[PDB]
């Protein structure tokens, strides 16, 4: 019926435990289940959850939440615990902080005192700035003005946690057992069974339960090796959804049975990107047979022509052929880590500035054009240049050729493998197989998620060569830069790089210069268009050297659905605006045309503007 | 944040 979401999930959740962990395959189960002091409404706007109504001091220090009195905690029995109260909010920060949550970087130098408490300058943390003013009242005092702080609270880092519940777990808090939790969000979990399924059942005394239209949400653990029968699943109506693949076997019936339904997403906040590993350790996944051959690699690696060699060489339009329509390939093409208009710079959008600063950096970035929905950086000619360059200093450093590359990939992941392999023909054709070997690890799941996405330490990433993203956090370019950085960037791990152990490499690379860009570009907080500018300068850098090569958005593929468009929660930020968040979604009988989604993109796009607007004069009545 | 499905 309409009642019931049923679907598939590809992630391995490994806790839930929302305030030490925010890797989005557990938050996307969390934002069912706990709700924040704010969510997102469908056109993008920040809109009351668990604070019914807030207040920012004129300097813009002072951020002040009033609780509803109607929210709860839950057990996942549905039975009530306790009333939410703002010494919840209290009782996070402390826990999230005094355990050295993931996502600690979102608070640490924003909220006043946390800093010098999180160094040990000063363990009280009565200094900090979250207090809870009474039951239904939670105060932030920040280090600085932050216009981009209630973009913060959607993470669930700022979500709230019983001190009762929490202590009597202990240890036992936020497993992957349903019952390690407390529930205060739209939704309970029925059940958790990795690499199995998922099942969510609409609570019934939610604050909000009388705007849950799904009673039921069912995911199905699917490998992505059959990439067909999720749309036989759905000609069943065994399913709510079904991706469309038109390199599958069975594309040529599928496309003419459902033409008037397939549909195509919006590019959404997730930034991908391929990235190098820069000080590689770990060589249990190689084709590489001699220390020369490694030595080689690694020199390489470090070398500033070889990496914007391989920049120009790789064609984004091609990977995305691979999954997508090679028509379709070019709609999720991104050439930022940025979006080029997540920020206006003045008359000039984020991109724009991030050109202007590219081009006065060299004349391989002359004529640069950072635009959405087209390959930047692709350029045969100035690929085999780069090369030819890179080729004569690295000779001198005794490297011998062809170069050998390892990149690691989920073996079970159809639509990974062929892009991956797709690199490697563009890639060693452009440049050359005398030049470049790309080698294809396929590993399993679990394999891949040991000694890449999930590897425990820097040094045990076993790859040269890598492909993952990000997603925007809060209102703010630095949400896309700072992981990256050498001081304490959450993803500097992905180069390899340790903070500490890596210092000298760090300066070699010009790392330290990228740190302190992003640190000049936050101490600007009264000029935004100039914070934003120097922003723009850190991301021109990244483009620049190459260690990171930015490639695609998420969304922007092609689908079948029974989902009635655009009436989810949506946001370019945070946990409670994607397709996850099943709070606001609602399902119909007919699958959806054509037409149906393509009058509802124009007038959700109609809509949403007036919307924002609104909210955003509306906003300034909260300022008293 | 870490993506998803990654
Ligand atoms: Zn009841
Ligand atoms: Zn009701
Ligand atoms: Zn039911
Ligand atoms: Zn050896
Ligand atoms: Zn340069
Ligand atoms: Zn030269
Ligand atoms: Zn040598
Ligand atoms: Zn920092
Ligand atoms: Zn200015
Ligand atoms: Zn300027
Ligand atoms: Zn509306
Ligand atoms: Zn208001």
């Amino acid at each position: 019926d309409t009642k019931t979401y049923s679907s598939t999930f590809s992630g391995n959740p490994t806790t839930f435990n929302y305030l030490l962990d925010y890797y989005a395959d557990n938050t996307a189960i969390i934002t069912n289940l706990v709700d924040g002091l704010l969510e997102n409404d469908n056109h993008g706007n920040l809109v009351p959850s668990l604070a019914e109504d807030w207040s920012v001091s004129s300097d813009g220090l002072t951020y002040t939440y009033k609780l509803r009195k109607d929210a709860k905690w839950f057990t996942a029995d549905g039975e009530e615990y306790s009333p939410v109260k703002a010494q919840d909010f209290v009782t996070g920060i402390k826990y999230a902080v005094d355990n050295k949550s993931q996502a600690i970087d979102l608070i640490q130098n924003s909220i006043k005192g946390l800093n010098d408490y999180i160094t040990g300058a000063d363990s009280d943390f009565s200094k900090v700035g979250v207090k809870a003013i009474d039951d239904q009242t939670v105060e932030y005092t920040l280090a600085r003005p932050e216009p981009y702080w209630n973009s913060k609270t959607t993470n669930s880092i700022l979500f709230p946690v019983n001190e009762e519940f929490l202590n009597s777990k202990g240890k036992d808090f936020g497993t992957l057992s349903p019952d390690s939790i407390l529930y205060s969000g739209p939704y309970l979990l029925k059940d958790f069974t990795s690499k199995s399924s998922i099942e969510y059942v609409k609570n019934p005394h939610y604050y909000d339960h009388d705007k849950v239209s799904i009673e039921h949400v069912k995911l199905a653990y699917f490998d992505g090796s059959d990439q067909e029968l999720t749309i036989r699943n759905f000609e069943s109506g065994a399913y709510s959804i079904a991706g469309v693949y038109p390199n599958s076997s069975n594309f040529a019936k599928t496309k003419e049975k459902y033409k008037d339904n397939i549909v195509y997403s919006l590019q959404d906040k997730t930034s991908w990107y391929f990235n190098f590993n820069v000080n590689r350790k770990a060589y249990n996944h190689t084709s590489k047979t001699t220390d020369e051959q490694k030595k080689s690699t690694e020199t390489a690696v470090l070398n500033k022509n070889f990496r914007q060699a391989v920049n120009f060489a790789l064609d984004r339009t091609a990977y995305s052929a691979q999954s997508n329509g090679e028509e379709a390939a070019s709609k999720t093409l991104l050439n930022t880590l940025v979006p080029p208009t997540f920020v206006q710079v003045g008359d000039k959008t984020f991109g724009e500035v991030v050109a202007s600063k590219l081009v006065n950096y060299g004349t391989e970035w002359s004529g640069i054009n950072l635009a959405d929905a087209q390959d930047a950086y692709f350029n045969k000619e100035k690929a085999q240049a780069k090369f030819a360059e890179a080729k004569k200093e690295l000779t001198s450093q005794g490297v011998t050729f062809p170069i050998h590359l390892d990149v690691a990939v989920d073996q079970t992941s159809k639509n990974a493998v062929t892009g991956m392999n797709s690199v490697k023909q563009t890639l060693e054709s452009v440049l050359g197989s005398d030049n470049i070997v790309i080698d294809v690890q396929q590993l399993s799941t679990d394999d891949f998620n040991n000694v890449a996405f999930l590897a425990p330490t820097a040094a045990d990433r076993d790859y040269d060569f890598n492909f993952d993203g990000w997603v925007g956090d809060y209102q703010d370019p630095s949400t896309y830069l700072n992981p990256f950085n050498a001081e304490d960037g959450f993803y500097l791990k992905i180069f390899g790089l340790d903070a500490k152990e890596d210092k000298e490499k760090i300066t070699s690379l010009g790392l330290d210069t990228y740190t302190k860009m992003l640190k000049d570009a936050d101490r600007e907080n009264k000029d935004v268009a100039k914070r934003y500018e120097k922003y723009a300068e850190a991301q021109a850098w990244m483009i620049d050297n190459s260690l990171i090569m930015s490639a695609m958005s998420s969304g922007g593929t092609a689908s079948v659905t029974k989902v009635t468009p655009f009436t989810r929660g949506y946001s370019l930020v945070g946990i409670k605006g994607d397709g996850n968040n099943y709070k606001y979604m609602k399902l119909q009988k007919d699958t959806v045309t054509t037409k149906q989604f393509e009058e509802a993109k124009s007038k959700w796009e109609q809509e949403s503007k007036k919307a924002i607007e609104k909210a955003q004069k509306e906003a300034e009545k909260h300022v008293k | 944040f870490p993506p998803q499905s990654v």
